[PDB]
């Protein structure tokens, strides 16, 4: 009845058209790519540490 | 694994209280727990590896 | 993403709910507010009679 | 999508029926409105008013009805047609409720729509008799050393929880919640309680603070929040804890082991001080009604460890006392504490002063807690109270000159108390506390140096992981410490001790 009433006139009048994605994005945190990080390079690598080693490696303290 | 690397260790630490020498043991000893112990809460940390789209 | 896209069904639906309001404003002037009157009457004939 | 849902629910609608409703209101104001007819009415019913508001039917009369106005009294006024309800206050309860926050008409305040609820189940209901009750044997555990240790909690027990205002008063029991995340996200259902936190009288903000620590400790899941804020009417907020408890019973009921804490009854005390002071039944004691005592009763008690006949639930209330200055001998305060299984007096005057949390060990006691301990946590914390309160003599009597044994003892003491605190909003596992009282127990943090003590805690529990986590795997099912448990601990502490 009334139901009939508001039913038609809310449902077929009313139209949806919200943001775009586009717009959405700033509300919104984005995607992240990969990180890549690479790979470090470590310390105890190259004879900077032999030589060290060597030489360190002759007296240590108590 | 760890852990005999860490019953060593230890085994070893009071045992070089008992000679000389501790200048750079302790550095070296805080160095290999440091990491161990960071890899530690690193696998108590990890979830999996994968977005559940399942769901989401 | 999916909290704002929860966020945009409720935005949608405020939007649709100040659209019911103007609606029911529009009703209430309609003679369909007397004729309706009508229709309720005899829908009470048959419901009280059904009672 | 939106318009499909919005088209189910106008389709949704569709007739009404005649039947026995219609009174009228004549005087109104006062919260109480006087409905002329509703000649045959249940008693406690829901009426609903055409002011779109619902009340509960408290004096029927000759000739006459009184409402109670169950929400604002701004949209009812005098010749409105009161339709009856017809049934007894009722709310849903089910197994839907569970991560949703809701206000006290089961409203979904969190908004995520309609509850799926099993059923619907009247507000009052009363305790379960004697023969439905086992004894408690399953501990609770809240994760902080000393709330569990020297206040010993279990399942299906009133164990208050008193203490000052703001003193961080719902950060025990959010701990609470936290440690048990990881028993509630096990598997074992005999190991999941469904923890209801009420929210009554607290800022619709602050809740939603909670709301949101509840929701980053991903915590919302095994738990439901029932909200009555400050701003919302004073019979709601007397009608919450009843209709929170109602929701606890069908975990109960569903033999399932669950815990209530209900913040703050305290509250639930001005406001029905509030609702008879304006139905104006004469005021008792500190002007708060004489059937107070009666309102908190008969909401405590229907919190119990049931018989194995009932399926052995449990709903395990930890209702949270505001006292006014500390006033202990205060009437809401004692009332309450006369109807409790112990006390959790918090030390204000220390939480002041630099000791988070802080249990006033004194005013702290746990009528049958400690035969829920777990065997482990027995035989760690064999005597420890006592050892504390040897500090608590020792420190009496300190304020000059100290005899060794006095001062081991307050050495000891002093050391221990660091021992307790806790960081606020980080609750510590069950399997961790073992070892922590296991080495002071055991005299090994009798030598560490104060300074220390948190380094000292860290540290021997990474210690523990890395050299054995083995033992810990072990106390942890096992549950009781073996003697070769007990060696090898006594062992191992020792070990960390040297580093």
């Amino acid at each position: 009845n009334v139901i009939q009433d508001l039913y038609l006139r809310e449902l077929k009048d009313t139209k949806l058209a919200p943001s775009t994605l586009q717009d959405a994005e700033g509300n919104v945190k984005p995607w992240n790519p990969p990180q890549k990080p690479n790979l470090p390079e470590l310390e105890l690598q190259g004879p900077e540490a032999l030589k060290a080693y060597t030489e360190q490696n002759v007296e240590t303290a108590h | 694994a760890k852990s005999a690397a860490n019953k060593l260790d230890w085994a070893k630490v009071i045992s070089s209280l008992r000679i000389t020498g501790s200048t750079a043991t302790q550095l070296s000893s805080f160095k290999k727990r440091n990491d161990e112990a960071r890899r530690q809460l690193l696998e108590l940390q990890s979830q999996p590896t994968e977005v559940d789209f399942s769901h989401y | 993403w999916v909290r704002y896209e929860a966020s945009l069904r409720q935005l949608e639906q405020r939007q649709l709910a100040k659209s019911v309001i103007s609606r029911v404003q529009s009703e209430l002037g309609n003679p369909k507010f007397q004729e309706k009157v009508l229709q309720q009457s005899i829908s009470e004939i048959e419901q009280l009679l059904s009672k | 999508e939106v318009s499909s849902i919005l088209e189910e629910r106008i389709k949704g609608v569709s007739d009404e029926a005649n039947l026995n409703e219609t009174g009228r209101v004549l005087a109104v104001g006062d919260g109480i409105a006087r409905v002329f007819g509703l000649n045959n009415i249940q008693a406690e019913e829901l009426v609903e008013f055409s002011s779109g508001v619902k009340g509960m039917a408290l004096n029927l009369e000759p000739g006459q009805v009184g409402i109670v106005l169950f929400g604002s009294d701004r949209l009812v006024k005098e010749g409105e047609l009161v339709k009856r309800t017809g049934n007894i206050v009722d709310v849903p309860v089910g197994p839907g409720l569970l991560g949703r926050v809701v206000d006290a008409l089961g409203n979904p305040i969190d908004g995520k729509g309609p509850i799926d609820a099993a059923g619907r189940s009247r507000a009052q209901v009363k305790a379960p008799g004697i023969l439905p009750r086992r004894s408690v044997h399953e501990p609770v555990q809240t994760g902080l050393k000393a709330v569990d240790a020297l206040v010993p909690i279990g399942r299906g027990q009133r164990e208050l929880i008193i203490g000052d205002r703001q003193t961080g008063k719902t950060a025990v029991a959010l701990d609470t919640i936290l440690n048990q995340k990881r028993w509630n996200n096990g598997s074992d259902e005999s190991k999941k309680l469904y923890c209801v936190y009420v929210a009554v009288g607290q800022k619709r903000s602050t809740v939603a603070q909670l709301v949101q620590t509840l929701e980053q400790h991903d915590a919302m899941k095994y738990s439901i929040i029932v909200a009555a804020t400050a701003s919302e009417a004073a019979p709601l907020q007397y009608l919450a804890p009843f209709t929170a408890a109602s929701i606890g019973e069908w975990f109960r009921d569903n033999g399932k082991h669950a815990l209530i804490v209900y913040d703050d009854l305290s509250k639930q005390a001005v406001a029905y001080r509030q609702l008879s002071l304006l139905l104006r039944r004469p005021p008792g004691r500190e002007a708060y009604p004489g059937d107070v005592f009666y309102l908190h009763s008969r909401l405590l008690e229907r919190a119990a460890k049931l018989s194995e006949k009932e399926g052995s639930g449990s709903l395990t209330a930890l209702p949270v006392i505001e006292t006014q200055g500390g006033d202990v001998s205060a009437y809401i305060p004692t009332n309450v504490i006369s109807i409790t299984d112990g006390q959790i007096f918090l030390e204000a005057e220390l939480f002041y002063k630099g000791i988070r949390p802080a249990i006033n060990v004194g005013l702290s006691v746990s009528r049958v807690g400690s035969a829920a301990q777990v065997k482990a946590l027995k035989q760690v914390a064999g005597s420890l109270k006592l050892f504390l309160a040897q500090y608590r003599e020792v420190a009496a009597f300190a304020q000059s000159d100290l005899d060794a044994s006095t001062k081991q003892t307050l050495v000891r003491g002093e050391r221990l108390t660091q021992l307790l605190k806790q960081n606020q909003y980080s609750p510590l596992a069950t399997e961790e506390q073992v070892p922590l009282i296991y080495a002071g127990v055991n005299g090994h943090l009798d030598g560490i140096e104060l300074s220390r003590i948190g380094e000292f805690e860290s540290s021997f529990l990474s210690y523990l992981k890395s050299n054995h986590n083995e033992l810990l795997t072990e106390i942890r099912e096992k549950g009781e410490l073996s003697k070769e448990l007990l060696a090898s601990l006594k062992s191992a502490t020792e070990s960390f001790v040297a580093t």
